[PDB]
DNA sequence: TGGAGAATCCCGGTGCCGAGGCCGCTCAATTGGTCGTAGACAGCTCTAGCACCGCTTAAACGCACGTACGCGCTGTCCCCCGC
DNA sequence: CGGGGGACAGCGCGTACGTGCGTTTAAGCGGTGCTAGAGCTGTCTACGACCAATTGAGCGGCCTCGGCACCGGGATTCTCCAG
């Protein structure tokens, strides 16, 4: 009424809170939704998609592009361990996999 | 006329080499979005299948079946040997629970 | 006494 | 239309395992990875009819492919 | 008509660590969904934790517990320090 | 103390209409149980995502029988709905 | 008032639909219930209760057991190969396997 | 309690093989069994940990143990 | 005797196998002891929340979890020994079926 | 151990197709009140978990000989690969 | 269709758990004692829901563009050499 200021700038992210609050309330999963707890999830996605983000323009700058494709958040998800253990059951699509090659299998 | 033909299996490491960095896909669109007719015919008629729905399912495929590959070209180095065989598809199978 | 083996006891 | 299975071609089979890896094929391969393909296509294409079929929808979508997917635990992405 | 998407606020998360980067509409489709399924995965996960012990909210520390629980390892504690410093941001 | 929610009674007549003379011990009802209570969720949340992803704020049978069609594979379902059918036509 | 009958009577049914509709109202599946969905998930519930419990019976039969042990539950579950596709990550407690020896180790 | 990792004793893991169709045992396999199950036993006790901690008790109830064993669709039946 | 200096029935080996195998898939007993299994459990929460209890309950179900979860991965071992034309199973196999069900 | 075949890499230039940046608007985002209500919170039971000990006996540790499967080396020719 | 090569069977070594026995030892039964927080319920109190008003950045759409992909040329590089 007097200032409108987004509440995700106030604890310094990006990601919306009001949006996450909104589909919070919208799918019913609990009879009341925190205060904190849509800023917590924010958070997490923010960091979630900054680490993937900066991986796959590491993987980018490995393999001379400045525009991230869809083989680079791939060869991001599934170089580390970490991102393996999270996304095990998870595909990507328009993306192959890494270009291992088997010691027995060389000449 | 060949002086050369390339030794088998190095041909092998160079479509592995060309492809598990590949972008592009391997499955063709029009064979695959017919047996999906095919096998839709099975279930309700009168049903159609959008561009993104058949692009979704032949992604979801292909990945399912490298994954699966990968799986049998490991049960075959496993078995001290090279090829793979339906046999290592079927271990596979049954291993995942599907 | 079962030396060495339980044999047919 | 009714005998369809041969459209899966076979040099895409042996592109499909290259990019999986594998070095050596087998002739068996072809109709065993036509068979387990068929039957996991005709899984999803059967999830995906009863989900556009609560809808009461004719048309699947790419979300009906997608919701068909998580529920197998096999989810993909960018659709 | 409109769409939700999480497509400008990915744009600001990778202009905010990568300055001199962009990302292809695929790619962008592929982020959302991305996003969309972890969000699924944390809130069914935080909802579930209310739901066992009779509880009718969700407040940080249901959110905690998901991440604790579905994220793994390093990956989970850095994003445990994250939100706790977004708390701590917003109750400042 | 505290009474405490439980599917004995109905699972014991379950039994007696369709076994006489077969009874059950504590482990195993108290696995019976447990499967009741994961089908109920499963079905439950599978119902949930169908409503969702429809905008619809009702779940009605139709949600419970695509449910069912799609968890339980097979046959198994068919004639599972099928008793929900005459279920809905006894109760209608 | 008058006379109170349950739901479960009137619909044929054994289960109890109140308390599945309870379980669905309280578990915050979705804001509104149809009255026909605890019908429909009670029968289900019910039919799938019924079954296991006779392929339990049928498979105690020929142990000479008349009750219900988690074996007989788990020899039930996977003998019948639709009960092993539906429960496939589903462990059975104090269940064991199935006594199946392979050709290759029989002599 | 420092050092009782050789508690899973070895005619313990026969019987587990003899439970799982094994016919012929070797002696490596005792240490990578150990190892696989310490992983899986470390994985589904920090998970109910995170689950006891979430309700603010110090002790792990059996329930919590079975949701922590659903969560990764290994959901064990009758606690 | 024994047909004179002679020695015990003397099962060659796996026919008292497969009899374990016959005489324990079947009586669906517990395979490993309560207390060490206890002592295990306790031991690895000392990387974690180091003041914690354990009900006898939740000790009971991690104990059958982790059991019924190795009898499977043992069962997997045993496909891949016969899949690798063999009858002993190798840390190998275990890998193999660790990393094809995705734990590895 | 210096030439071919095939194949990938590099480079300059160009088509162009999404990629990225900018303006109105609105509907979802933010702000300001109450208020039942669910959640902290603190004083009670007391349930079941933790700790120590006698005994024993069946599971388990270590040793003794053996054979049967694991492993090393060959041949066929049939199946698979390169074109 | 021509060539490669290795899967499977065979033969031979080998060795290491298999089975059993002598010896160890702690799992478990049973008991007693102590006690930490599950759990229970009354009480206080901020908090999210709800609603009215307001304003504001994402959405839709549009304009310009620049790196992705590709088409010509040229080389580094794998492979198999017969030497």
């Amino acid at each position: 009424r007097a200032k409108a200021k987004t509440r995700s700038s106030r604890a310094g992210l990006q990601f919306p809170v009001g949006r996450v609050h909104r589909l919070l309330r919208k799918g019913n999963y609990a009879e009341r939704v925190g205060a904190g707890a849509p800023v917590y999830l924010a958070a997490v996605l923010e960091y979630l998609t900054a680490e993937i983000l900066e991986l796959a323009g590491n993987a980018a700058r490995d393999n001379k592009k400045t525009r991230i494709i869809p083989r680079h958040l791939q060869l991001a998800v599934r170089n580390d361990e970490e991102l393996n253990k999270l996304l095990g059951r998870v595909t990507i699509a328009q993306g192959g996999v890494l270009p291992n090659i088997q010691s027995v299998l060389l000449p | 006329k060949k002086p050369h033909r390339y030794r088998p299996g190095t041909v092998a490491l160079r479509e592995i080499r060309r492809y598990q960095k590949s972008t592009e896909l391997l499955i063709r669109k029009l064979p695959f979005q017919r047996l999906v007719r095919e096998i839709a015919q099975d279930f309700k008629t009168d049903l159609r299948f959008q561009s993104s729905a058949v692009m979704a399912l032949q992604e979801a495929s292909e990945a399912y079946l490298v994954a699966l590959f990968e799986d049998t070209n490991l049960a075959a180095i496993h078995a001290k040997r090279v090829t793979i065989m339906p046999k290592d598809i079927q271990l596979a199978r049954r291993i995942r629970g599907e | 006494h079962y030396q060495g083996w339980k044999s047919s006891w | 239309l009714r005998d369809n299975i041969q459209g899966i071609t076979k040099p895409a089979i042996r592109r499909l395992a290259r990019r999986g890896g594998v070095k050596r094929i087998s002739g068996l391969i072809y109709e065993e990875t036509r068979g387990v393909l068929k039957v996991f296509l005709e899984n999803v294409i059967r999830d995906a009819v009863t989900y556009t079929e609560h809808a009461k929808r004719k048309t699947v979508t790419a979300m009906d492919v997608v919701y068909a997917l998580k529920r197998q635990g096999r989810t993909l992405y960018g659709f | 008509t409109r769409k939700e998407s999480y497509a400008i606020y990915v744009y600001k998360v990778l202009k905010q660590v990568h300055p001199d980067t962009g990302i292809s509409s695929k790619a962008m489709s592929i982020m959302n969904s991305f996003v969309n399924d972890v969000f699924e995965r944390i809130a069914g996960e935080a909802s579930r934790l209310a739901h066992y012990n009779k509880r009718s909210t969700i407040t940080s520390r249901e959110i905690q517990t998901a991440v604790r629980l579905l994220l793994p390892g390093e990956l989970a504690k850095h994003a445990v320090s994250e939100g706790t410093k977004a708390v701590t941001k917003y109750t400042s």
